[PDB]
C-alpha cells in the first residue's frame, strides 16, 4: 500500500 | 541533561549494545547524548542516529495508522458512538511522535547542520530534515499543514541540489535522498508523476555509472536502485 | 497516579487499542490504572494485564540475555578489556527489569490476591506471582537469589495445589500453570526430572480428559499440550 | 535453547 522509503542499514 | 555525565565515548559504545540489544529508545538516547557534546559526527555515528531515530519513530508511525484507522471506521455512518477515547489516545500517540520529529530537528537545527561541510554530512541532515519535516506532515490537518509541507521540500531540494553537484550518481546517501524526495512527492506533495520522473531519471544515472564501482559498492548502490524499482512498479 | 482521572472503562478501552497498536508499555500503564481502580478484574481484563506486562518484561529479558552473553564474553582469557560500560548497561536494563516485576508483585500483593476467591482468578493471579518471581530469579546472584527461587516455587504450589482440587485438567489456567512449574524446575531449581515428571504427568491427564470438551475448548486445551511436548522432546 | 513458557494468547 505505501511507498517504500530508505530502510535502516 | 540525563547523559551530560557520561563520556562521549561511553554513550557511543553504550549506542551500539543499545542497537544488540533491540533497545532502540535507549539508542536514541543516547545518540542524543553523544550530539549534546557538541563535536561534529563520524559516519559511523551518524548512522548510529539515524538507526535509533528512525525506529523510534517507525513505531510510533505504525501505531498512529493503526489508530487513525478506527477512529475513520468510527467517523462513518453506521458507526456506534464509542465516546472519546479513541480520539484520544490518536492524539496521545500523535504527541509523542510529534515530540520525537522536533527532538530530531532540534538537533539539526542545534548545531548539526550548520557544522557541517562535506557534501556526505550536510547531504545526509538535511535529508534527516526533509524526512522529519515529512513525518510531521503525515499527521498534519491544521492551518500549518502547508507550511509543514513546504518546509520538507526546501530541505530535500538543498540536499538535492548539493548531491547533484558534490556526489556521483551511485552515491549512497544521495540514492537513499532521492528515493525519499520521491516518496514526498507521490505520499505527500500530490505529485505522482513529479515522483516517477525522479525516481526514473535517479534510477537510470545510477544505472550508467556502476561499472565505476567496486563489487562492494556496487552491492551498495543496487541494494537502493532495487527500492526505486519497487516503487516505480506500485506507481505505474 | 497519571490515570486516577480516568474512567475504569476508558481505560479498559484504551488497553485493547493499544494491543491492537502494539504499544505494549502504554497497554501496562492503562490495565495499571484499571487495577488501581480496587474493583475485581474479570477473565477478559485478567488477560489484558497479562499481555501487556508479559510483553513489556518478554523485551527486558530478552535485551538483558543479549547484554550478559556480552558481558560473560569480555570476561574471559583473550578478550581485551574495554571498560565498564557493557556491565553498567546491563545492569540499567536488569534493574527496569526487575522493577517491572516488582510493579506486577506489587499490584498482585495490593490487593488482587486477597480478594480472588473463584478458582480461575486466584490460580491465575498465583501463577502470574510465580512467574514474576521466576523473571527475578533469572537475574538474581546475591544472597537474596535462594529466597527469590523460594518465592517462587511457594507462589506455584499455591496454585498447583488449588488448580488440582478445582479444575478439570484439561483447564487452560491448570495447564498453563503446570507447564511454567515445569519451566521453573528444569531452568531456575536444576530439578530436570522433576520438570519432565510433571510435564508427562500433566500431558498425559489432559489427553485422558479431552473427550469430555466441546470442539472449541478442545483446540484450547490441545494448543497448551503440544507446549507441554515440545519440551519433553527438548529435555528428553 | 530454552524451554517454553507459555504465550500470549
Ligand atoms: C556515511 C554517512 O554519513 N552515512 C549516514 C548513513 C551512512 C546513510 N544514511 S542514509 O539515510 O543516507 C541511507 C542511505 C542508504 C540506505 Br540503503 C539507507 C540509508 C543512513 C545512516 O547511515
Ligand atoms: C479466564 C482467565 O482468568 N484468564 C487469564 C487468561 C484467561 C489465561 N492466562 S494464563 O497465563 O493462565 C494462560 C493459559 C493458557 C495460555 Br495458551 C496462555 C496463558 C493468560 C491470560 O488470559
Ligand atoms: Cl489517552
Ligand atoms: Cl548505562
Ligand atoms: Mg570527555
Ligand atoms: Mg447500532
Ligand atoms: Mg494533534
Ligand atoms: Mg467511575
Ligand atoms: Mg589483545
Ligand atoms: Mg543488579
Amino acid at each position: 500500500i505505501r511507498s517504500t522509503s530508505t530502510p535502516n542499514v | 541533561g540525563a547523559m551530560g555525565s557520561m563520556e562521549r565515548a561511553s554513550l557511543i559504545q553504550k549506542a551500539k549494545l543499545a542497537e544488540q540489544a533491540e533497545r532502540y529508545e535507549d539508542m536514541a538516547a543516547f545518540m542524543k547524548g553523544a550530539v549534546e557534546k557538541g563535536e561534529e559526527l563520524s559516519c559511523e555515528e551518524r548512522n548510529l542516529l539515524s538507526v535509533a531515530y528512525k525506529n523510534v519513530v517507525g513505531g510510533q508511525r505504525a501505531a498512529w495508522r493503526v489508530l487513525s484507522s478506527i477512529e475513520q471506521k468510527s467517523n462513518e455512518e453506521g458507526s456506534e458512538e464509542k465516546g472519546p477515547e479513541v480520539r484520544e489516545y490518536r492524539e496521545k500517540v500523535e504527541t509523542e511522535l510529534q515530540g520525537v520529529c522536533d527532538t530530531v530537528l532540534g538537533l539539526l537545527d542545534s548545531h548539526l547542520i550548520k557544522e557541517a561541510g562535506d557534501a556526505e554530512s550536510r547531504v545526509f541532515y538535511l535529508k534527516m530534515k526533509g524526512d522529519y519535516y515529512r513525518y510531521l506532515a503525515e499527521v498534519a490537518t491544521g492551518d500549518d499543514k502547508k507550511r509543514i509541507i513546504d518546509s520538507a521540500r526546501s530541505a530535500y531540494q538543498e540536499a538535492m541540489d548539493i548531491s547533484k553537484k558534490e556526489m556521483p550518481p551511485t552515491n549512497p546517501i544521495r540514492l537513499g535522498l532521492a528515493l525519499n524526495f520521491s516518496v514526498f512527492h507521490y505520499e505527500i506533495a500530490n505529485s505522482p508523476e513529479e515522483a516517477i520522473s525522479l525516481a526514473k531519471t535517479t534510477f537510470d544515472e545510477a544505472m550508467a555509472d556502476l561499472h565505476t564501482l567496486s563489487e562492494d559498492s556496487y552491492k551498495d548502490s543496487t541494494l537502493i536502485m532495487q527500492l526505486l524499482r519497487d516503487n516505480l512498479t506500485l506507481w505505474t
